[PDB]
């Protein structure tokens, strides 16, 4: 009995973790995949910049 | 009060309140029921998505365009899309706002009146009037005297003005525009393996059309330049990933304005109606539209396109005459921007097609004095 | 007939003045304004909190670091 | 026995995977903050060029 109890509260403790760094890694995930996007952004209107320049 | 200065257009619906430099609400202008079954219940799944909505879950709706060539086709969507423009976009009510709707010019006689009929019994405006899209577009100009060139994403017509008369007998109006530019750049792209069929791919065509392709100076030389090196090769980022590269499609697309047997039509291209429009003038004043040709509309937005067309214009008209044209930055809403300003002069206040008179002789009250 | 428009007194081209000499300096003090800010928001503090939560990381890894050494040590049997 | 057993072995899964999350974390953010700096060299050299077009 001792044992289950000691094993059942690590296996919960652990189990939380786990969930929660889900969590926190899907929000990085989608902070740093609209920055992505925005550099991609930035980096295609500063292309159209310089072909403006080219143009004119 | 202020006067509600909407402009139908074919594609992009651009509205506002008189006095201002920009429209409020620019939205394009579909309207697009569901297609699929649809399995969730209590989504709130709507009938029928309108303006800008629409255009995000394109995915799964058949947009379709409720103007054709300037003129309407499908009566209760464009009522939809009214409605839509006044409550949502602007939220006011049209109860207490004139309004001034634009039109293209030699349009039917039925669609004019059907839009002003629709503008008194449904929407009960107190007063509306009706404007060509090119006097506004030189209004915004700040000239009095010129001839313009309005190339919309409808239909493209070249109206010519001096000092205020316009000259209905040279008014050339040609059916070829920004749409079927997009029909014609999604035909030419399925030579290099990519097909867009689906109403709802037209839109990713058109945005490959705005974002990429530009007017050659000189057809014949970029032909022959794309055929040997590499160096115009612009790769997209479809919706969904998968690249693509457009080759000579680039300058291929927007060079049927001034080839319009490209799409098979026979009349002369954007370059030469002009000049056309311009002989028809009488002998005085020729020099006057020589010197200030405007450029106006969605269409004429083409990197390179004021250029293109100034060295096709001095290589049509005399040697001694100066060509010059005037494309000013804010072309887009250069028709509204003239709207706005059109609404809001004094003299203009009592032109108005006041309701009483609307109920004394009827919906043809429009071509009457009251143009 | 065609219409006719009643005649009035005046103006035309001296709007151009009014609607484009103002933007002509008002909004490129704006825009340089709004950059400006915008860059001195953003770019310093990004940078400042990426090296603070990388410091955290690092703390993180140590710990995890730690944790992992004890625990294999007493596990092992 | 049962239970035990079924708690530990899946306790242990839990931490091979949950360590194995935390590399994933680590990289993912690391990487991110050197997007971002790479982002912040970009703004900069555009503040650079801002300061050039104090020119007006
Ligand atoms: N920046 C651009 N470059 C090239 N083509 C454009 C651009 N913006 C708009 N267009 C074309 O012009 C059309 C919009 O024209 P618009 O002036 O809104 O028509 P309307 O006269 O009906 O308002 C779009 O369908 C698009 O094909
Ligand atoms: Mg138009």
């Amino acid at each position: 009995s001792d044992k289950l109890k000691e094993a059942e509260t690590r296996a919960e403790f652990a189990e939380r973790s786990v969930t929660k760094l889900e969590k926190s890694i899907d929000d990085l995930e989608d902070e740093l995949y609209a920055q992505k996007l925005k550099y991609k952004a930035i980096s295609e209107e500063l292309d159209h910049a310089l072909n403006d320049m080219t143009s004119i | 009060t202020t006067a509600l200065v909407c402009d139908n257009g074919s594609g992009l619906v651009k509205a506002g309140f008189a006095g201002d430099d920009a429209p409020r609400a620019v939205f394009p202008s579909i309207v697009g029921r569901p297609r699929h079954q649809g399995v969730m219940v209590g989504m709130g799944q709507k009938d029928s998505y309108v303006g800008d909505e629409a255009q995000s879950k394109r995915g799964i709706l058949t947009l379709k365009y409720p103007i054709e060539h300037g003129i309407i086709t499908n009566w209760d969507d464009m009522e939809k899309i009214w409605h839509h423009t006044f409550y949502n976009e602007l939220r006011v009510a049209p109860e207490e706002h004139p309004t001034l709707l634009t039109e293209a010019p030699l349009n039917p006689k039925a669609n004019r009146e059907k839009m002003t009929q629709i503008m008194f019994e449904t929407f009960n405006v107190p007063a509306m009037y009706v404007a060509i899209q090119a006097v506004l577009s030189l209004y915004a100009s700040g000239r009095t005297t010129g001839i313009v060139l309005d190339s919309g994403d409808g239909v493209t017509h070249n109206v010519p003005i001096y000092e205020g008369y316009a000259l209905p007998h040279a008014i050339m109006r040609l059916d070829l525009a920004g749409r079927d530019l997009t029909d014609y750049l999604m035909k030419i792209l399925t030579e290099r393996g990519y097909s867009f069929v689906t109403t709802a791919e037209r839109e990713i065509v058109r945005d490959i059309k705005e974002k990429l392709c530009y007017v050659a100076l000189d057809f014949e030389n970029e032909m022959a330049t794309a055929a040997s090196s590499s160096s115009l090769e612009k790769s997209y980022e479809l919706p969904d990933g998968q690249v693509i590269t457009i080759g000579n499609e680039r300058f291929r697309c927007p060079e049927t304005l001034f080839q319009p047997s490209f799409i098979g039509m026979e009349s002369a291209g954007i370059h030469e109606t002009t000049y056309n429009s311009i002989m028809k003038c009488d002998i005085d004043i020729r020099k006057d539209l020589y010197a200030n040709n405007v450029l106006s509309g969605g269409t004429t937005m083409y990197p390179g396109i004021a250029d293109r067309m100034q060295k096709e214009i001095t290589a049509l008209a005399p040697s001694t005459m100066k060509i010059k044209i005037i494309a000013p930055p804010e072309r887009k809403y250069s028709v509204w921007i003239g709207g706005s300003i059109l609404a809001s002069l004094s003299t203009f206040q009592q032109m108005w097609i006041s309701k009483q008179e609307y109920d004394e002789a009827g919906p043809s009250i429009v071509h009457r004095k009251c143009f | 007939v065609p219409p006719k428009i009643p005649d009035g007194e005046r103006v035309d081209f001296d709007d151009i003045h009014r609607k484009r000499v103002e933007k002509d300096l008002n909004e490129l003090q704006t825009l340089i304004e709004a950059h400006f800010e915008n860059r001195k928001k953003e770019e310093e503090e990004l940078i400042s909190l990426k090296d603070r939560i990388e410091k955290r990381r690092a703390e993180r890894a140590e710990q995890q670091r730690i944790r992992n050494e004890r625990e294999k040590e007493r596990q092992n049997r």
